[PDB]
């Protein structure tokens, strides 16, 4: 099976830039399609962007342009970057195979001053 | 956006008895709309896949039905470990969007 799983930090500041790893095992990111997704602390689920198996993204206008989508083929990891973070991305942060099936363990992300 | 609407946002049931959980969608979506299933601090677990499509390893008392803007999760003779939030998904357009749940509680 696939496994996937997130790096990052467990607390940042406001206006910091937010960047996360999700490491994948078992399946390559060259081909499909690949997920960032975010459970807010009040159980809200939020789509946040994808990038296929060529490298385009896809991004939440909720976003407003603060996030970005990368990838390292040669490690067989996707990136996540959230710029000028507030209190409303504290979140429990998922990279997921586009399907649905197979999601990383997931990150807590708290925003706060 | 497609919007999607979940109602009830909370139902109580008793064990043993059935449900159906409603996700109505602002727009259609075709047969674009997924379940999840939502317990504490784990990731969402996928039980319904393209409006009715079963999928392996999750229990048969789960199944999804409807089209275009009404759709139904029916889980029959309800299990206390069934007890937790229910999301529906868009798949159809860009960006993809979650209904706000249901939460099934034990009456």
């Amino acid at each position: 099976d696939v496994q996937l799983q997130e790096s990052g930090p467990s607390l940042v500041k406001p206006s910091q830039t937010l960047s996360l790893t999700c490491s994948v095992t078992g399946d390559s990111i060259t081909s499909d399609y690949w997920s960032w997704i975010r459970k807010f602390p009040g159980n809200r689920l939020e789509y946040m962007g994808y990038v296929s198996y060529s490298g385009s993204t896809y991004y939440n206008p909720s976003l407003k342009s603060r996030i970005s989508i990368t990838r390292d083929t040669s490690k067989n990891q996707y990136y996540l970057d959230l710029n000028s973070v507030t209190t409303e991305d504290t979140a429990t942060y998922y990279c997921a195979n586009w399907d649905g099936d197979y999601w990383g363990q997931g990150t807590l992300v708290t925003v706060s001053a | 956006d497609i919007v999607l609407t979940q109602s009830p946002a909370t139902l109580s049931v008793t064990p043993g008895n059935s449900v159906s959980l409603s996700c109505r969608a602002s727009q259609s979506i075709g047969n674009n709309l997924h379940w999840y299933q939502q317990k504490s601090h784990e990731s969402p677990r996928l039980l319904i896949k393209y409006a009715s499509q079963s999928i392996s390893g999750i229990p048969s008392r789960f199944s999804g039905s409807g089209s275009g803007t009404d759709f139904t999760l029916s889980i029959n003779s309800v299990e206390t470990e069934d007890f937790g939030m229910y999301f529906c998904q868009q798949s159809n357009s860009w960006p993809y969007t979650f209904g706000g749940g249901t939460k099934l509680e034990i009456k």
